[PDB]
């Protein structure tokens, strides 16, 4: 019968830390999809230089 | 070893590597959720004792014990565990009990706080208060200079001059009601110095009608009654007076040469006044001044103590509450070079021929000198009387600024330390000083010739200003910007302490936090009231 | 008992301890002396209930606070002046340390 | 390197009571 | 161990109105033993000192009683 | 050969903030609250505060 | 506990100004002649001068809030009775609301040090000094070189 | 200062015999006042008897 | 590649005040190898740039002396 208080200090063992903080693991899932998107955009992707 | 305080500051700021903050400032930085975190053990282990303030150094060999300094005031409480909010509601609750009267508006404290981050300030009022520092004598040799000062600076903007400093505050009040300044500028100032007033009516109401011995418990209970405090600026002999009407002892480290008697005071201060025994000592004191000896000579020179109504009590709440809430702490002393600023005006073409009339405008006589840039960014048009007069205060203005180390033992309640190095508490008083607002680059190009910078206390220690004012502390923040707080400027050790300090980071940071009104500088106020057992006492009265 | 006034409602509301850490020395390891000091003393683990903060208020139950030195620091004997002093069962160590 | 043992020590990175409920984000 | 920078103050004004009586007082200095522009400095310092006496004796003249009852039954008859 | 949007700073939603808020104190703040990182360190300065 | 300086009828003007279709260009002709140069500025104060009073006549807006270092510069030089005195305490509004939010952002995370570096550059994108103005007239480019 | 031969502070009535009026008139009562600082209250104020 | 357009700036003034000292200066720039319109937009550029060059010198022999104290003195 407490009453505690999830602060967000309380939720930083787990928000900042580097597995949260990669992008590694999404591009290996979105590389092994059998269906990826279809648009594909290439408007501005990268700067080409002059 | 020697009292030049420029070449402190000066070889204190170049080229610092490490900024290392301190165990109150990291105390006062976080908020109270953060604070009992286990993250935070490394404080939370330095906090045991509510009244004194724990620390430990470094391990020479001899287990390095832990020292405990006493928080003189309620106002060095850490901050997580004494918020700002509860400092309003207490100075609150303290403004509903003394029932004290506030003279002063909302617009007032707008006007001095937009002076106060006013960059426009023009220098030549700092100048001229250079020329005056303290003496009501030179205040009025030149009356219609600094009535035109007064007048210039009210027209030209919704700001007023001056207030950067208690005897210009004073001098006006009591001197310029004969109309030569406006209404609006008489009526501001004489309600400032009414706030001093009513404030002192709200101490003198907070513990009145006891007398614990010969003396009564003012000293007792609050830092602004006690004698042992002193003005930041001194420019009377206020040492002497110290020495004789403390009952504790003190001690006035003059680089060091320390001395707490009055036997030693005519080999030490040297007691200079009223422009007459000066009229045989030209010659002899300017042939002093000519010698470079000032940097390992230890001896001052100072105005005669007046005897005023109220024993220095309006000058401590003036620069303990009124102008580090209203400026929000942004300020620093500035060290000024007095022949510095006398070769300025002295030596210039209309100032020195007396083919030119008294009643003339000069900037069209002006030479390529830095006074005259300083009038055109001041722009303000004075005739060749008014600087002549002004000119005429040399043969009394020290030789340079000093900076003195008042240390005073806390009370005879606050002086239960087993440790008697530790029941002591220094403070650094800035003698012959001056106290400015903020520059630009500007005035700085100017006055880098004139002024120089000076770290001197938690109120007037501001790297905003410092580094508008000075190089080595520009680029000492710009390589370490976390400096900028006014609670975690790494300040020389010569001319601060941060655990002998009255005010320590907390009352720092309630002054640079806090907004500008009335129920601020109550709570200020009630941040200058002692934690003695007296204190206790008439805080259960009210 | 001298806290700070942050000391939250929330905690004064339950029935706690009157210093912050709720010395629940039952709780540690049987004739275990170091791990219920550290349970007691040592803030830099938060405490039994609120694992949010360590202690809800540091003048009482640290090793060197203020209610630790004016209740702890003298000892119950026989023949002393014997005022009974409430807050001798709640900081005495040797007491806490005894279950 | 030093970023990393900052964060460390500014978190709970390396009980006595009834076995705590293990949170999750 | 050191000072502040000097102000630019250009020229030496006193061969610049030779008129003034401060040249009979500053004209015994001397040249012996300091360099040439300490010598310089020196003399901007004499200079400021006695302006500052001069302008000091002109408000002394001044405020020690400039009313006067001679030359009010001057300006009476 | 100027603007990037993969590659720049202040992608879309930061500029249609930009646009689509009223001109007051409180946008401004707002947009100060916009040029936070999501960094470790900006969640520990942020628990903090 | 930011303290806002500057006024909503500061905002107000600003924006006015940005939308007056009628904002003359010869202001910036006389920008892109000083373009950011002090002693172009001390070389051209009574022009800049006639450019916010006739601005400030002829409208209620005021002139040369295109760029930050010409607002830099009349807090600098012109704070001497050469331009209107209700422009220019907007214009100190404008430098001082700069010098409350880099109070603030340094009162965001300050007394925290990483190393040699504090955590400022890190905890925002504007304390970084990696992260340059969009418009530069000085080196600050080899400033970055030897600051990263 | 100019009135130091003109009047002189005669504190006789409750209402009118407020020391911080007196330390301004008298010079006497203002080191008084300055050797007894809770003096300057009007109530507990020390009149001539 | 591509510039900007040209403001249209007519007249020769150069034939129109005929009495400045800036034309001996300017008379140097010859049209040996080019045509007439860029020698025209040529000479706009070194018209430009010397009197660019003689208010420069205008200003500094202004602020450098502007006060004297022989005038003060007599």
């Amino acid at each position: 019968n407490l009453l505690l208080a999830f602060n967000l200090q309380n939720a930083l063992k787990v928000l900042c830390h580097p597995r949260l903080h990669t992008p590694a693991h999404t591009l290996n899932s979105l590389n092994a999809a059998p269906a990826p998107r279809d648009r594909r955009e290439t408007y501005s992707l990268q700067h080409r230089r002059p | 070893n020697h009292m030049n305080v420029l070449v402190i500051v000066d070889e204190f700021y170049d080229n610092k590597y490490a900024a290392p903050v301190t165990d109150i400032a990291l105390k006062c930085g976080l908020p109270t959720e953060d604070f009992l975190h286990p993250s935070n053990y490394d404080l939370l282990r330095l906090e045991l004792h509510p009244l004194y303030d724990i620390y430990i150094g470094r391990d020479a060999g001899e287990r390095a014990r832990h020292r405990a300094v006493h928080r003189l005031m309620v106002g060095n409480l850490p901050t997580p565990l004494a918020p700002a909010a509860f400092q309003e509601a207490r100075g609150q609750q303290f403004e509903t009990a003394t029932s004290l009267a506030h003279v002063v508006d909302q617009a007032v404290i707008e006007t001095v706080q937009d002076t106060a981050y006013d960059t426009a300030y023009p220098a030549f009022f700092y100048v001229v208060e250079a020329m005056i520092h303290g003496f009501e004598e030179k205040f009025v040799m030149n009356v219609p200079l600094v009535s035109l000062c007064i007048n210039t600076y009210w027209e030209r903007s919704g700001r007023l001059a001056f207030v950067n400093s208690f005897s210009m505050i004073k001098f006006i009040c009591r001197h310029l009601g004969n109309n030569a300044i406006s209404k609006e500028a008489y009526s501001m100032y004489r309600k400032i110095y009414g706030e001093l007033i009513a404030l002192e009516q709200a101490l003198m109401r907070l513990a009145g009608s006891d007398v614990v011995g010969d003396e009564s418990v003012g000293q007792y209970v609050c830092a602004l009654l006690d004698p042992n405090l002193l003005p930041p600026v001194a420019y009377t002999d206020i040492f002497t007076h110290l020495l004789t009407v403390s009952d504790r002892a003190p001690q006035i480290i003059i680089g060091n040469e320390v001395y707490a008697d009055t036997l030693a005071a005519p080999q030490f201060i040297e007691r200079v006044g009223n422009m007459d025994e000066m009229a045989a000592q030209f010659v002899a004191l300017y042939g002093y001044r000519v010698n470079g000896d000032h940097d390992h000579d230890f001896r001052l020179h100072l105005g005669p103590y007046v005897d005023e109504g109220h024993a220095d009590v309006l000058e401590k709440i003036f620069y303990y509450v009124f102008l580090p809430t209203c400026t929000n702490a942004h300020m620093c002393g500035l060290g000024v070079d007095f022949q510095h600023v006398a070769q300025t005006l002295a030596y210039n073409g209309p100032a020195f021929s007396h083919h030119f009339t008294r009643d003339e405008d000069i900037l069209d006589n002006l030479e390529n000198g830095t006074l005259r840039d300083l009038l055109e960014i001041s722009d303000l048009r004075p005739t060749v009387g008014m600087i002549r007069d002004l000119s005429a205060s040399f043969m009394t203005c020290p030789t340079f600024t000093r900076a003195v180390r008042v240390s005073v033992d806390n009370d005879v309640t606050q002086q239960l330390a087993p440790n008697p190095a530790d029941k002591r508490t220094e403070q650094t008083v800035l003698v012959n000083g001056l106290v400015a607002f903020a520059f630009s680059e500007r005035t700085r190009a100017v006055t880098q010739c004139l002024f120089h910078a000076i770290p001197f206390h938690m109120f007037y220690g501001d790297p905003r200003v410092a580094a508008t004012m000075h190089q080595d502390v520009a680029t000492f923040v710009m390589r370490n910007p976390q400096q900028r707080a006014v609670e975690a400027f790494n300040r020389p050790e010569q001319l601060f302490a941060e655990y002998r300090e009255w005010h320590r980071s907390p009352m720092g940071k309630y002054a640079a936090e806090c907004l500008p009104s009335l129920v601020s500088i109550s709570g200020m106020t009630a941040m200058h009231i002692k934690m003695s057992p007296m204190a206790y006492i008439a805080q259960a009265k009210l | 008992i001298v806290t700070p006034v942050t000391a939250d409602v929330a905690y004064f509301q339950k029935s706690n301890s009157p210093r912050g850490r709720a010395a629940c020395v039952v709780s540690c390891e049987n004739y275990n002396q170091e791990v219920a000091e550290g349970l007691i003393y040592d803030h830099s683990r938060p405490d039994a209930a609120y694992e949010y903060r360590s202690t809800v208020n540091p003048w009482a139950s640290q090793l060197g606070s203020l209610g630790d030195i004016m209740y702890n620091s003298s000892y119950r004997q026989t023949a002393v002046p014997g005022l009974y002093s409430p807050c001798r069962a709640f900081f005495n160590k040797e007491e806490l340390l005894r279950n | 390197q030093q970023v990393n043992d900052y964060i460390k020590a500014k978190v709970g990175a390396q009980l006595c009571h009834g076995q705590q409920a293990t949170c999750e984000i | 161990a050191r000072r502040l920078p000097k102000p630019t103050l250009q020229g030496r004004l006193e061969a610049d109105f030779p008129d003034s009586p401060l040249l009979p007082k500053f004209q015994e200095l001397n040249q012996n033993n300091l360099p040439n522009d300490v010598f310089r400095e020196a003399q901007r310092s004499y200079l400021v000192f006695l302006t500052s006496q001069f302008c000091y004796e002109e408000y002394v003249q001044r405020t020690f009683g400039v009313p006067r009852r001679q030359r009010a039954i001057d300006k009476r008859q």
